[PDB]
C-alpha cells in the first residue's frame, strides 16, 4: 500500500537520474580520452 | 588510631582510586 | 581536568 | 544442451515445478537463528568450595583438575580462574569443527577419575560441566513491584513453578537460572551455645542424627513363614519439612526430662544458599531465567511459544510480580526476513521496469520474472540439503546473488531480444543461434565464479564459518542460475515472444521510448567512435593503467583492518569496580547513582536497567558490579546521536566524575559467543617461575609503558581484582592441647562459624534443599567478635577462643589466575578509533618484548582468531589466481588471452577501496566478500567481451580492430542493463539506517564502487587489453 506506493515511486525516480549520471560519465571519459589520444 | 596521626588531619575517605601520591588535588569535606 | 577528593577531619574525643 | 530443450519447453517446466516443489519444501523444513556454529566449541567445569579464599581453592581443588586433564584430543586452549568467594572455572577451548558432544564426555570422563582426589566439602557441592559457546535465545527477568517477595522468594517460585514449563516447551534446549532456591538457614548464637554447654559440632552431629532417612523394611518379609498372609511396607523416620519440626531437635536431654531445643540455641528460617549476588530490575528486586535455542529448531516458533506460555501463568501468578524480557533476538531475524522479501520484490519490480524502458517488450519483461524465483527455490533447497540453516549470513548471501540471478536473465534475454533484432529470424531459430553462441561462455563464467568462491570456504576457525556460509550460498545461486539459463529460459525464448520487424525500435513512435532510442543510438556512436580512436594507439593507456594500479595499492597499504564492525544491538554494559577492601554497601550505593543517571538523564533512550552487584565479568567479589543496560526500539531513537556509541561515550563521560569508583560503559561484540569485550585480550603468562609480586610488578610496568602511547591503545586496563588485605588467625596448638581442647573441636567451630558448612537435605513442599549452619551476622563481622565463640574441653568447661589465638594481617590475592598450566594475567583493552587492530598488536607484541626476561606473552579470544591469518596468507589468494587462470586458459585455448581477462581485476577493486576511504570503512569480513563479488561481476563482463569478440575473430574472417569495434558495439546495452540493476538494488545497503545496518553499509559501498568503477572503465580498457595481448603473442 503506501510502503509499496512509496518504493515504487522511488524507484522510478531514482532510475532515470543514476542512468543520467551513467551517460554522463560515458561522455565525459568518451571526450576525455579522445582528447588525450591525439596528444 | 593511637600513633602516626595528630589532631586537625586531614585523611582522603573518597577518590582513592583515581588518586596517586605527590598529586595536587580538590580536597571537600564529606559528610 | 584537576582530580577531586572527599576528606575527613582527624578530632580526638573521648569514648 | 539448450537447443535440446527449445524444442521440449514442458521438459524445462517440469525441471521447474521440481525445483519449485523442492524449494517449498525445504522452506517448509529449516532451522532459524541469529548466527552458525561460530566461536569455537569450549566445556567449562565449575566447582564451588564454600569459605575459602583464593589459594586454597588454586592449590587444593583446580590444581588436582588441572593435572588429570591431560590427553585431550584437539583441545586449543585452557584457562582457570580461582577466586576469594570459593568457586574456580576452568574453561577449556576446542579446535574448530570438533563434535563437542564428543569432547563433553571425554572432559567429563576424565573428570569423574579425579573426583576422589578432591576434598570432601567440593565433592558434597558437586562439580559440573557444561557448554559455554550456546549463546543466550533470550533472558526472562521476573520482578516485585509491591516489596513482599524477596529475591530468594522468587528465585525459589521461578525454580518450583516456572522452570519446568518453561523448560518442557517445544524447540528450548538448556534453562539456566540465575538464582537459587531456598535453603533452611540455621544461625547460631555464641551467647546461647554457652548457656547450655554447646558447640556447633553437637548441632551438626544432632542434625545429621535427627534429619536421615531409614530402610524398615517391609512387614512380612521377602521369606514368609508357613502361613503368612499380612503384607505392607514401614515407614519409619523420614526428613524433617518444616520449620516448626527444624526447630523441635532435640540437641541434650537429662534422664529427669530437662530438654535443650534447636530453636532454643539458634534461629531457623529460609534463606538462599549464598548472598553473594544481588540483582535488582530497575530498582526493584528480582530474579531471570536464560533460555538458548535447541540445536534445530525455529527460533521464531520458539519464542512465540515461551511469550504464549508464560503469558498462560498470570491467573496463578501469585502477589505482585511482573514478567520483563531485557534481551532478546527475534527482532534480527524478522528484520532480516524482511529485509530478503523487500530486496526480492524490489528487484522483481526494477527489473521489469527497466526491461520495459529498454526492450519496450512486456513479453521480454515477463521472462525474468518467473526465472528469479525458481533459481531463490533452488538455492533454498540446495542449502537445505547440505545442512546449513537460516541465519543472518545466508540471507545476506541470497540478496547479494539476486544481482547475479538477474545479470544472468538480462544477458539471455537481451541478447536474443538483439539477434532478432539484427537477423530479421523468428524467436525459434534466434534462440536456437543465441544460445549455441552464448553456452560456452556461459559455462565459463560460471566455473570461473566457482573457482573464485570455492577456496574462500577452506578458512579455519570463525572467519572459516563466516566465510563459509556466504561461499556456499554464492556457489550454489551461481550453479542454479546457470543452470536455469542453460535449461528453462532458452524455453521461454522460444515461446513468449513477438516477431516484429526489424527496423521498429520504437523509433517509429514518438514520446519517451523514441527519444530515449534516439540519444542511446547517438551515445553508442560517440562511444563506439572514441575507443575505435583510443583503440589506433597502445602505449598512452598502459601508463593509465600503471597509475591505477599504484594507486590502487597505496589504497590498500592505506586503508586500515579490523575483523568485525561493531553494531547497535541495543544493549550495552556498564563495569563498576571499587577500591580494594570496599564491601557491598558503596558497591550498591554507587549502582543506584547509575541507575539514577541512566533513568533520569537519558529517559527518552534507555528502558531499563539490570543491575547486579557482586558479580562481575574481570571477578566474582563484594567488589565489582555490572549492570546490563537496554535501549528502545531503533524506531524511537533516530539520527546518529542516539545509537549505542554516542549514548556510551557520553555516559563515560558523566560517570568519570563517579568518585570512589571507576565506571567503564561500553558495548558488547555484535557476535555475543566470541568473547565479551570489543577490544582485544592480551595475556602475560610467567615461565621461569618468579611468583605473583614479580608478575604484578611486571604488569604494571607494561601498562604504564603502553599508557605513554596514547595515540593507538586506548581503554587498556586489567581484567583481574588487585591484591587486597587479610586476615590471619593463628592458633597455638600447643596452648590448646594443654587447656584440654581438642583441635578437632576448634577447626569445626571456626569453619562452621565464620565460613558456614553444608549438613544434610530436607523435604520442603514437596523438594530436595539443602541445610545450612551459620552464626548470625552480627557474632563473626569484627575482629574483636573472634574472642565471643568458646569451645568446650575434655573437663567439660568451655573456653573462650581468645585464650589461645592471636590475629594478625597480611597481603593476599582475591583471584588467582593460571593459562596452559602457567601463572598468568589479562589485559584486555581496544585500539584507536583511526588505526588498524594489527598494527596495535603489533606494537603490543613490541612492548612486552621489553620485560623483564622470565614473562612471555599470548593471545586468546578473537585475536587468537586475529592471528590465524596464516591461512589468509596469499598462499590461498595465489592458489585461487592460479586456479582460475587454468580455467580461463581451459575455457578458450590459449595460454595469453586470460591476460586480458584479469587485467580488469583492478579496475573494480580501485572503486571499492576508494568507497572504503571516502566511507572511512575498515578492511573486515564483510568487505572482503562484498570486493569479491564486484570482482566476479567485472571479470563476468570481461568474459562475455572477450568471448563475443573472440567468436566474431574466428568464425568470420573480421579484422582485428574491425571484430573489436562490432564486439563492444554489441556488448554495451547488456552491460548497462546489469550495472543499473546491481547499482539500483544495493541502494538500501549503502543508505541502510539501523537495525543491524553496519555489514549493510559496508557490503553496499563496497558494491557500489566496484560496480561503477568497474562499468565506467572496464568498456575502455578490455579492448586495449584484447589487442595488446593478441598483437603481442601473435
Amino acid at each position: 500500500m503506501l510502503e509499496l506506493l512509496k518504493s515504487l515511486v522511488f524507484a522510478v525516480i531514482m532510475v532515470p537520474v543514476v542512468m543520467a549520471i551513467i551517460l554522463g560519465l560515458i561522455y565525459g571519459l568518451g571526450e576525455v580520452f579522445n582528447i588525450f589520444s591525439g596528444v | 588510631v593511637t600513633e602516626g596521626l595528630k589532631a586537625g588531619d586531614r585523611v582522603v575517605i573518597s577518590g582513592l582510586q583515581k588518586v596517586r601520591p605527590g598529586v595536587q588535588v580538590k580536597a571537600q569535606e564529606v559528610t | 581536568q584537576m582530580p577531586a577528593v572527599g576528606v575527613v577531619t582527624v578530632k580526638t574525643e573521648p569514648l | 544442451m539448450p537447443n535440446f530443450f527449445i524444442d521440449r519447453p514442458i521438459f524445462a517446466w517440469v525441471i521447474a515445478i521440481i525445483i519449485m516443489l523442492a524449494g517449498g519444501l525445504a522452506i517448509l523444513k529449516l532451522p532459524v537463528a541469529q548466527y552458525p556454529t561460530i566461536a569455537p566449541p569450549a566445556v567449562t567445569i565449575s566447582a564451588s568450595y564454600p569459605g575459602a579464599d583464593a589459594k586454597t581453592v588454586q592449590d587444593t581443588v583446580t590444581q588436582v583438575i588441572e593435572q588429570n586433564m591431560n590427553g585431550i584430543d584437539n583441545l586449543m586452549y585452557m584457562s582457570s580462574n580461582s577466586d576469594s568467594t570459593g568457586t574456580v572455572q576452568i574453561t577449556l577451548t576446542f579446535e574448530s569443527g570438533t563434535d563437542a558432544d564428543i569432547a563433553q564426555v571425554q572432559v567429563q570422563n576424565k573428570l569423574q577419575l579425579a573426583m576422589p582426589l578432591l576434598p570432601q566439602e567440593v565433592q558434597q557441592q558437586g562439580v559440573s560441566v557444561e557448554k559455554s559457546s550456546s549463546s543466550f535465545l533470550m533472558v526472562v527477568g521476573v520482578i516485585n513491584t509491591d516489596g513482599t517477595m524477596t529475591q530468594e522468594d522468587i528465585s525459589d517460585y521461578v525454580a518450583a513453578n516456572m522452570k519446568d514449563a518453561i523448560s518442557r516447551t517445544s524447540g528450548v534446549g538448556d534453562v539456566q537460572l540465575f538464582g537459587s532456591q531456598y535453603a533452611m538457614r540455621i544461625w547460631m548464637n555464641p551467647n546461647e551455645l554457652n548457656k547450655f554447654q554447646l558447640t556447633p559440632v553437637d548441632v551438626i552431629t544432632a542434625i545429621k542424627a535427627q534429619n536421615a532417612q531409614v530402610a524398615a523394611g517391609q512387614l512380612g518379609g521377602t521369606p514368609p513363614v508357613k502361613g503368612q498372609q499380612l503384607n505392607a511396607s514401614i515407614i519409619a523416620q523420614t526428613r524433617l519439612t518444616s520449620t516448626e519440626e527444624f526447630g523441635k531437635i532435640l540437641l541434650k536431654v537429662n534422664q529427669d526430662g530437662s530438654r535443650v531445643l534447636l530453636r532454643d540455641v539458634a534461629k531457623i528460617e529460609l534463606g538462599g544458599e549464598n548472598y553473594d549476588i544481588i540483582a535488582e530490575f530497575n530498582g526493584q528486586p528480582a530474579s531471570g531465567l536464560g533460555i538458548k535455542l535447541a540445536t534445530g529448531a525455529n527460533a521464531l516458533d520458539t519464542a512465540a511459544a515461551i511469550r504464549a506460555e508464560l503469558a498462560k501463568m498470570e491467573p496463578f501468578f501469585p502477589s505482585g510480580l511482573k514478567i520483563v524480557y531485557p534481551y532478546d533476538t527475534t527482532p534480527f531475524v524478522k528484520i532480516s526476513i524482511h529485509e530478503v522479501v523487500k530486496t526480492l520484490v524490489e528487484a522483481i519490480i526494477l527489473v521489469f521496469l527497466v526491461m520495459y524502458l529498454f526492450l519496450q517488450n512486456f513479453r521480454a519483461t515477463l521472462i525474468p520474472t518467473i526465472a528469479v524465483p525458481v533459481v531463490l527455490l533452488g538455492t533454498f533447497a540446495v542449502l537445505a540439503a547440505f545442512g546449513f540453516s537460516i541465519n543472518t549470513l545466508t540471507m545476506f548471501g541470497m540478496v547479494l546473488a539476486i544481482g547475479l540471478l538477474v545479470d544472468d536473465a538480462i544477458v539471455v534475454v537481451e541478447n536474443v531480444e538483439r539477434v532478432m533484432a539484427e537477423e530479421g529470424l523468428p524467436p525459434k531459430e534466434a534462440t536456437r543461434k543465441s544460445m549455441g553462441q552464448i553456452q560456452g561462455a556461459l559455462v565459463g563464467i560460471a566455473m570461473v565464479l566457482s573457482a573464485v568462491f570455492v577456496p574462500m570456504a577452506f578458512f579455519g576457525g570463525s572467519t572459516g564459518a563466516i566465510y563459509r556460509q556466504f561461499s556456499i550460498t554464492i556457489v550454489s545461486a551461481m550453479a542454479l542460475s546457470v543452470l536455469v539459463a542453460l535449461i528453462l529460459t532458452p524455453a521461454l525464448c522460444a515461446t513468449m515472444l513477438k516477431p516484429i520487424a526489424k527496423g521498429d525500435h520504437g523509433e517509429g513512435k514518438k514520446g519517451f521510448f523514441g527519444w530515449f532510442n534516439r540519444m542511446f543510438e547517438k551515445s553508442t556512436h560517440h562511444y563506439t567512435d572514441s575507443v575505435g580512436g583510443i583503440l589506433r594507439s597502445t602505449g598512452r593507456y598502459l601508463v593509465l593503467y600503471l597509475i591505477i594500479v599504484v594507486g590502487m595499492a597505496y589504497l590498500f597499504v592505506r586503508l586500515p583492518s579490523s575483523f568485525l564492525p561493531d553494531e547497535d544491538q541495543g544493549v550495552f554494559m556498564t563495569m563498576v569496580q571499587l577500591p580494594a577492601g570496599a564491601t557491598q554497601e558503596r558497591t550498591q550505593k554507587v549502582l543506584n547513582e547509575v541507575t539514577h543517571y541512566y533513568l533520569t538523564k537519558e529517559k527518552n533512550n534507555v528502558e531499563s536497567v539490570f543491575a547486579v552487584n557482586g558479580f562481575g565479568f574481570a571477578g566474582r567479589g563484594q567488589n565489582t558490579g555490572i549492570a546490563f543496560v537496554s535501549l528502545k526500539d531503533w524506531a524511537d531513537r533516530p539520527g546518529e546521536e542516539n545509537k549505542v556509541e554516542a549514548i556510551t561515550m557520553r555516559a563515560t563521560r558523566a560517570f568519570s566524575q563517579i568518585k570512589d569508583a571507576m565506571v567503564f560503559a561500553f558495548n558488547l561484540p555484535a557476535i555475543v559467543e566470541l568473547g565479551t569485550a570489543t577490544g582485544f585480550d592480551f595475556e602475560l603468562i610467567d615461565q621461569a617461575g618468579l611468583g605473583h609480586e614479580k608478575l604484578t610488578q611486571a604488569r604494571n610496568q607494561l601498562l604504564a609503558e603502553a599508557a605513554k602511547h596514547p595515540d593507538m591503545l586506548t581503554s587498556v586496563r586489567p581484567n583481574g581484582l588487585e591484591d587486597t588485605p587479610q586476615f590471619k588467625i593463628d592458633i597455638d596448638q600447643e596452648k590448646a592441647q594443654a587447656l584440654g581442647v581438642s583441635i578437632n573441636d576448634i577447626n569445626t567451630t571456626l569453619g562452621a562459624a565464620w565460613g558456614g558448612s553444608y549438613v544434610n537435605d530436607f523435604i520442603d513442599r514437596g523438594r530436595v534443599k539443602k541445610v545450612y549452619v551459620m552464626s548470625e551476622a552480627k557474632y563473626r563481622m569484627l575482629p574483636d567478635d573472634i574472642g565471643d565463640w568458646y569451645v568446650r574441653a575434655a573437663d567439660g568447661q568451655m573456653v573462650p577462643f581468645s585464650a589461645f589465638s592471636s590475629s594478625r594481617w597480611e597481603y593476599g590475592s582475591p583471584r588467582l589466575e593460571r593459562y596452559n598450566g602457567l601463572p598468568s594475567m589479562e589485559i584486555l583493552g581496544q585500539a584507536a578509533p583511526g588505526k588498524s587492530t594489527g598494527e596495535a598488536m603489533e606494537l603490543m607484541e613490541q612492548l612486552a618484548s621489553k620485560l623483564p626476561t622470565g614473562v612471555g606473552y599470548d593471545w586468546t579470544g578473537m585475536s587468537y582468531q586475529e592471528r590465524l591469518s596464516g591461512n589468509q596468507a596469499p598462499s590461498l589468494y595465489a592458489i585461487s589466481l592460479i586456479v582460475v587462470f587454468l580455467c580461463l586458459a581451459a575455457l578458450y585455448e590459449s595460454w595469453s588471452i586470460p591476460f586480458s581477462v584479469m587485467l580488469v581485476v583492478p579496475l573494480g577493486v580501485i572503486g571499492a577501496l576508494l568507497a572504503a576511504t571516502f566511507r572511512g570503512l575498515t578492511n573486515d569480513v564483510y568487505f572482503q566478500v562484498g570486493l569479491l563479488t564486484t570482482i566476479g561481476l567485472s571479470a563476468k563482463n570481461a568474459i562475455l567481451i572477450v568471448e563475443f569478440a573472440k567468436d566474431l575473430m574466428d568464425k568470420e574472417g573480421k579484422g582485428l580492430i574491425e571484430a573489436t569495434l562490432d564486439a563492444v558495439r554489441m556488448r554495451l546495452r547488456p552491460i548497462l542493463m546489469t550495472s543499473l540493476a546491481f547499482i539500483l538494488g544495493v541502494m538500501p545497503l549503502v543508505i541502510s539506517t539501523g537495525a543491524g545496518s553496519g555489514a549493510q553499509n559496508a557490503v553496499g559501498t563496497g558494491v557500489m564502487g566496484g560496480m561503477v568503477t568497474a562499468t565506467v572503465l572496464a568498456i575502455f580498457f578490455v579492448p586495449v587489453f584484447f589487442v595488446v595481448v593478441r598483437r603481442r603473442f601473435s
